[PDB]
RNA sequence: CCCAUAGUAGGCCUAAAAGCAGCCACCAAUUAAGAAAGCGUUCAAGCUCAACACCUCCCAAACAUAUA
């Protein structure tokens, strides 16, 4: 991974699983560890990407999914 | 062998007979029982002053740093006297039901970080969340009306 | 229901989500077996009511899902492992012998190599102890042990 | 008040403190 | 990595309190030395100094500092070089209110002892509670 | 169809026989498993052997005892038979075998969640 | 002195008589020491049995190591070893009169307290080492507070108030029902079938 | 070791069951 | 599952023993982390807990379902 960038619109109905991602592991505990990643997160059905270096772009409509099964997802992801 | 003995002694067959018939029997019954049918209010007066002394409420999410991130941000913010403040939303969803907060009912959930204050300075901590790539802006409330990203901007501009 | 539908793009789709008969019998209730008479009345042979409360992978739902009592829900899971090795729920496989009425999984029980005299003799345990207080329709009670 | 639930808090603290003292 | 001492001012190189404990990141103790003697000239000199040295990967040296200790200061400001044993009991300095308050004055200014209260109650009970479990009695 | 016989759970790992050819370490205990395996007649053949009384007459009662591990019997037992015996256990069907009318016959008793992944 | 004092291998003055093993001292229930006094925890003896002194040390040693002297006193509740107990010379055939006496040894019947605790002692903190040394100890016995002693005598009255069997061990007993004194003891008449030998069912009614 | 069956229970209950009512008749 | 800043490397004696070698108080900060419940170091630094924010060769054969 080298870059992920997650809208989140909470003025419309509220998703909390992309929030918990936000919390738990798009934050600097992670990149204490994994420091090439690049996090960026924006705020007005949520929406994540992310962009591997060598050549696969991962999209994610996070609406009715939970934490754990993305959270899971993505970590398959990374050891691909 | 004697009455009193190391090991457990083995009985009459009649007193084993005995002692059989008089076991206890819990009574049962027909149906079983179990398919049947100041800190608090020190947060009440908290935060109720905190409503009745701002014209404006922000909140972010504020747990994406470390101990010393956060000693930064509360001295980058104690310049000014902006009160930044954590307590529970199961406390919070009464708050803002008491304070006719119902377009904030769903705005309050999670961790949740308050930056109350009295006049604006929030283009400051608009570039302290640009400087680091994440940390976004939640949305808050003027008197009653309420602000997303780009009604923060508006109003910071 | 919802799935999680992949193709790189994931999404989560709501589906075909079920309800229940609108008339139970008996109301006012704690678990939905409770709810429909059903406390001491069902075995391991219904396999309707035991795939109610089963992942189409045959995997155990859990509690707060379904709304259990503690010693229903034990009775619930115990019955889907006594039928699952009595070869009664052949569509939640992931993708010889005949068995019914089995406790323990087939490769973690030793042979009985030697069985003890009369009064000490090691029995093979036939039939869960969860389902002791159903209805006897016999006057000779389960022999639990064999 | 708020420095009579912190007190309050401390005592819980010490109350499971010495609980743990043979674990 | 983070490290935290409270090595005096009246001497640079004591030895054991600073040759071994720096010696497993990797250090050039002069310069930590020359640093901490140019702190020594820009304050009052023979007094301990706790530091805020965080030894970098990129190996360099980046020394904070602020007010001086809280027990030294308390027990020179009483009079007293060695301190009480019992310290429940025991008293060897009889401090007043009012010089409780006048140091409190320039206690809560710095930003790497996070002594950053902005009323004053609370930073003169924060000391007057430290003082509590020390000899000194708050006359008054 | 002595090779579909159920015994009722771990009997088919823990009920074991025991036999013994008389020369010296000659004991061999083999499991209900292993010895289908090895004869799919021998369990009930076994099982009729215990049940018998124990006198002169079992070994002729075991000859008129006609075990066959398939469907398939040979056309001169076959032409014998006079009456089926009913089955002394009732067969559970399992979830194939139900029709739609009896999967529609019992009611649902409970709604999920609108939002579970399964 | 808030430790267990020292508890000698024999009284300072000798007992120059043989005394018959009268095992009756340990059947029954207790009447000495049964009730907490200006205590707070006890080991209470769910069966009766024999303390020696090496159960008296290791008892003592156990305490005293885990011992908070500033916040917990403890009293030793049974006494020190009086009853005489004789063993002949190993490898010598019977008669020429009973042996010599070998050790001195302490008989507690069930439902007896042998230590107290007090002090601003709670429960949780005390079951550790309780429960060790009373599955140290020789006889069933049990880590008991004040409230956990009412409790489980609560327990027992709700347990012979409550059951549904028209039959108890003291009807059958008393009345003398199947002619069934025959085959118990006279001293089932008090027992009333909740002790059989040096034994105690806490479960039984 | 000998144990208890059934049969010697409700063979015990009845025997009581016969006391109870001898015990009842010889009250008046 | 979490999550751990600071008066402070609490004083006394101890080369220093910092909550963790020992005595005594065990106050206090935001809104909350005990002058400290277990590893751990000569000592440190690091690690877990409460609490904050989501909440000689075995030995009858067998059989759990039909109204005692
Ligand atoms: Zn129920």
């Amino acid at each position: 991974v080298k870059q992920v960038r997650v809208q989140f619109c909470p003025f419309e109905k509220n998703v909390e699983s992309t929030r918990t991602f936000l919390q738990t592991v798009s934050s600097e505990k992670v990149r204490s560890t994994n420091l090439n990643c690049s996090v960026i997160a924006d705020v007005r059905e949520p929406c994540v990407d992310v962009l591997f270096g060598d050549g696969h772009r991962l999209i994610m409509r996070g609406a009715h999914l939970t934490a754990l099964e993305m959270l899971t997802a993505f970590a398959s992801h990374i050891r691909a | 062998s004697k009455a009193v003995t190391r090991h457990r002694r083995v009985m009459h067959f009649q007193r084993q007979k005995l002692m059989a018939v008089t076991e206890y029997i819990p009574p049962k019954p027909a149906i079983h029982p179990s398919c049947l049918p100041g800190l608090i209010r020190l947060l009440r007066r908290e935060i109720a002053a905190v409503f009745q002394d701002n014209r404006m409420i922000a909140v972010c999410q504020n747990v994406a740093l470390s101990a010393e991130d956060k000693l930064l941000m509360r001295h980058q913010l104690r310049k000014h006297k902006i009160l930044m403040k954590v307590f529970p939303n199961q406390v919070l969803k009464p708050f803002l039901e008491d304070s006719k907060y119902q377009n904030l009912l769903p705005l309050f959930v999670g961790h949740n970080m308050l930056l109350v204050s009295e006049e604006p300075k929030v283009k400051e901590m608009v570039r302290i969340l640009r400087t680091v790539p994440f940390l976004p802006l939640l949305g808050g409330c003027i008197d009653d009306t309420i602000l997303s990203r780009q009604g923060f901007i508006n109003y910071s501009k | 229901f919802r799935e999680v539908v992949e193709t790189t793009i994931i999404e989560g789709r709501i589906t075909a989500t079920p309800k229940e008969s609108p008339n139970p019998p008996n109301p006012s209730g704690q678990c939905p077996i409770c709810r429909w008479n059903l406390k001491h009345k069902y075995n391991y042979d219904d396999v309707l009511l035991l795939s109610q409360f089963i992942r189409p992978h045959g995997g155990m739902l859990p509690r707060k899902i379904t709304g259990l009592c503690q010693e229903e829900h034990r009775k619930i899971e115990e019955c889907v492992k006594m039928a699952h090795r009595a070869g009664l729920l052949p569509n939640h496989r992931p993708r010889q012998l005949n068995r019914y009425l089995t406790r323990w999984a087939p490769g973690s029980v030793k042979p009985i190599y030697k069985k003890g005299p009369r009064w000490n003799r090691v029995r093979m345990p036939v039939g869960s102890p969860l389902l002791r207080d159903n209805v006897c329709y016999s006057r000779t009670p389960w022999k639990l042990y064999h | 008040s708020r420095e009579y639930w912190r007190r309050l808090r401390k005592q819980n603290i010490w109350r499971h403190n010495r609980l743990s003292k043979n674990k | 990595g983070v490290i935290r001492a409270i090595v005096r001012a009246g001497l640079a190189m004591p030895g054991p309190p600073l040759g071994p404990v720096l010696g497993q990141r990797g250090v050039s103790i002069n310069q930590f030395c020359k640093e901490f003697n140019e702190r020594t000239k820009d304050i009052k000199e023979g007094i301990p100094l706790p530091t805020k040295i965080l030894v970098k990967p990129d190996r360099t040296f980046e020394i904070k500092i602020g007010q001086p200790t809280v027990s030294y200061f308390l027990k020179a400001a009483a009079g007293i070089e060695k301190g009480a044993r019992q310290t429940g009991k025991e008293v060897a300095g009889l401090v007043t209110l009012k010089h409780v308050y006048e140091i409190a004055r320039i206690k809560a200014q710095d930003e790497a002892f996070a002594l950053q209260d902005v009323p004053l109650s609370s930073v003169v009970r924060s000391i007057i509670g430290s003082a509590r479990s020390l000899g000194i009695r708050v006359v008054k | 169809n002595t090779r579909h016989i159920a015994f009722s759970g771990n009997k088919w790992e823990q009920k074991v026989y025991s036999s013994h050819t008389g020369y010296p370490g000659g004991f061999r205990q083999v499991t209900a498993a292993q010895l289908h395996l090895r004869d799919p007649v021998a369990i009930v053949k076994l099982a009729i052997y215990g049940m018998l009384p124990k006198n002169l007459h079992r070994r002729t009662m075991m000859e008129r005892l006609h075990l066959f591990p398939d469907e398939y019997i040979p056309e001169d037992i076959l032409k014998n038979l006079v009456e089926e015996l009913p089955q002394p256990r009732k067969i559970p069907k399992r979830l194939d075998e139900y029709t739609q009318e009896e999967i529609d016959a019992f009611p649902r008793l409970w709604t999920p969640p609108e939002d579970y992944r399964l | 002195k808030p430790k267990l004092r020292f508890i000698e291998r024999a009284p300072l003055v000798p007992k120059v008589r043989r005394e018959p093993k009268n095992l009756s001292d340990i059947r029954g229930p207790s009447t000495e020491a049964t009730e907490f006094t200006e205590g707070n925890f006890a080991i209470l003896a769910l069966g009766g049995g024999y303390l020696h002194w090496g159960h008296f040390e290791m008892m003592r040693l156990t305490i005293n190591r885990s011992m908070d002297p500033k916040n917990m006193f403890a009293i030793w509740r049974v006494p020190a070893p009086f009853k005489p107990i004789t063993r002949k010379s190993v490898g010598h055939r019977m008669g020429g009169g009973k042996g010599a006496i070998d050790h001195y040894v302490t008989p507690v019947k069930a439902g007896r307290l042998v230590v107290e605790m007090g002090g601003r002692c709670e429960f949780e903190e005390v079951q550790g080492f309780l429960d060790q040394v009373a599955h140290k100890l020789p006889f069933a016995a049990k880590a008991v507070s004040r409230g956990t002693l009412e409790k489980m005598r609560k327990d027992q009255e709700e347990r012979e108030r409550n059951n549904q069997n028209p039959w108890t061990f003291e009807r059958i007993a008393t009345a003398n029902m199947l002619g069934i004194r025959k085959v118990l003891s006279p001293y089932d008449l008090t027992h009333k079938g909740k002790y059989w030998g040096k034994f105690y069912m806490p479960k039984r009614v | 070791p000998r144990f208890v069956s059934l049969r010697a229970k409700q063979n015990m209950i009845r025997r009581l069951e016969i006391e109870a009512e001898n015990h009842y008749w010889l009250s008046m």
